């Protein structure tokens, strides 16, 4: 690897300047060296690889959205819109195929903690999910239950290890309703879901100083936008 | 409209 | 080169969805792939090669910007800023040496019409002074009198040449005073170019259509907000 | 500051 030379915490430094110069591709390569150097993550480590892939892969999802709009609208151009929103596919599941491999070498296996490993799980769930965006073939099926049964390890874990506010916890019912609305094709599972997170989380409000509260509220606040749009 | 996952912090 | 097996066309279409896509690093490998075909550009290929490289040097020179304001204030942390501060200055030279060696290879001297070979010269003008935006040692000044040698010539053609409202002609007039003010440490080159090209546009805007009237009154009005902030 | 160049169209 391309980092195999540069200092664990010099990458670790070097993904927080790609950060702030918002240069995410660099970020990401960063913090692929430092997840390669074998070590476990801090809550700190994971966020920066977590904010370093999400921003790619949506810059490439949302560049696979518009070309499959145009190929759609098409269907006389030739084959370049076609082959385009392959090239651009291609590299979206490039990425996913990265991240995945990460968690599966060895980030997964060798997380302990909940937090950890529910982050993780839910990474795992996400990634699989954005493969499942772009899926036809003899695949997609396979890939909608790796995702699926990422995503119900990392609840299964959350709702014995964690309070009901905890913003991991959070995210990943939020992740997890998504799924079921927009990939599993279950509208009633996703709202059910985010009905049921919504309202336990509100019960246990009362337990949080108020920097805690902000971040429970700030989730839960897109579970109710999504069960407006939902309804 | 599409659904919201969650943001980057 | 990785293009040279594909149409002309192709290239040119697939330019064109990059842009739609946001995708302007390959939008950019697809221009330099048309305009390694050595045909002469049209007006409109001519707009998709600045909008591409454009955009991918924007981004560096924000991010080297972001990163050389942090070095210089923590001007004890290592060598970890400098040397990503370099990485990004060095891609951000690649860039511009590309572009100019597809000026100089060979569209400016093939370029016998004023539109296209004022906007070439512009274009090595902005090029050559992103290179002196970064440059430090001793080829600094020799990288500030190529900016200025391909602004001068390309406005000595554009004033034989094409009318005071043209807005090739006033981009060029706009950018070769940034490089005044900004490059040269000519401040009061700078405000005069911008106040005579204001002043003699306007007093042509009587001759345009309502389409070449807006194209104009724009350009105009950035010369105005820089004369504003100067002055 | 900075001055303003030409935009993209
Ligand atoms: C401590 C730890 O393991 N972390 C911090 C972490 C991973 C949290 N995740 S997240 O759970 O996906 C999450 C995202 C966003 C938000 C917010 F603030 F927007 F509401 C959140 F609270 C949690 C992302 C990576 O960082
Ligand atoms: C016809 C031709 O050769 N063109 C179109 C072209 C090159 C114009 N340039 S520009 O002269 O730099 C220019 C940029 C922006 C604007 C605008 F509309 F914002 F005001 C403009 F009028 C001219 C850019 C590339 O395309
Ligand atoms: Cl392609
Ligand atoms: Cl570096
Ligand atoms: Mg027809
Ligand atoms: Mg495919
Ligand atoms: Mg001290
Ligand atoms: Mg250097």
């Amino acid at each position: 690897g391309a980092m195999g030379s540069m200092e664990r915490a010099s990458l670790i430094q070097k993904a927080k300047l790609a950060e702030q110069a918002e240069r995410y591709e660099d970020m990401a390569a960063f913090m692929k060296g430092a997840v390669e150097k074998g070590e476990e993550l801090s809550c700190e480590e994971r966020n920066l690889l977590s904010v370093a892939y999400k921003n790619v892969v949506g810059g490439q999802r949302a560049a696979w959205r518009v070309l499959s709009s145009i190929e759609q609208k098409s269907n006389e151009k030739g084959p370049e819109v076609r082959e385009y929103r392959e090239k651009v596919e291609t590299e979206l599941q490039g990425v996913c195929d990265t991240v995945l491999g990460l968690l599966d070498s060895h980030l997964i296996k060798e997380a302990g903690d909940a937090e950890s490993r529910v982050f993780y799980l839910k990474m795992k769930g996400d990634y699989y999910r954005y493969l499942a965006e772009v899926a036809t073939g003899d695949d997609k099926k396979r890939i909608i239950d790796s995702a699926r049964s990422a995503y119900q390890e990392a609840m299964d874990i959350s709702k014995k290890e964690m309070p009901p506010t905890n913003p991991i916890r959070l995210g990943l019912a939020l992740n997890f309703s998504v799924f079921h609305y927009e990939i599993a094709n279950s509208p009633e599972e996703a709202i059910s879901l985010a009905k049921t997170t919504f309202d336990e989380a509100m019960a246990d409000l009362h337990t949080l100083s108020e920097d805690s509260y902000k971040d429970s509220t700030l989730i839960m606040q897109l579970l109710r936008d999504n069960l407006t749009l939902w309804t | 409209q599409r659904s919201t996952s969650t943001p980057n912090v």
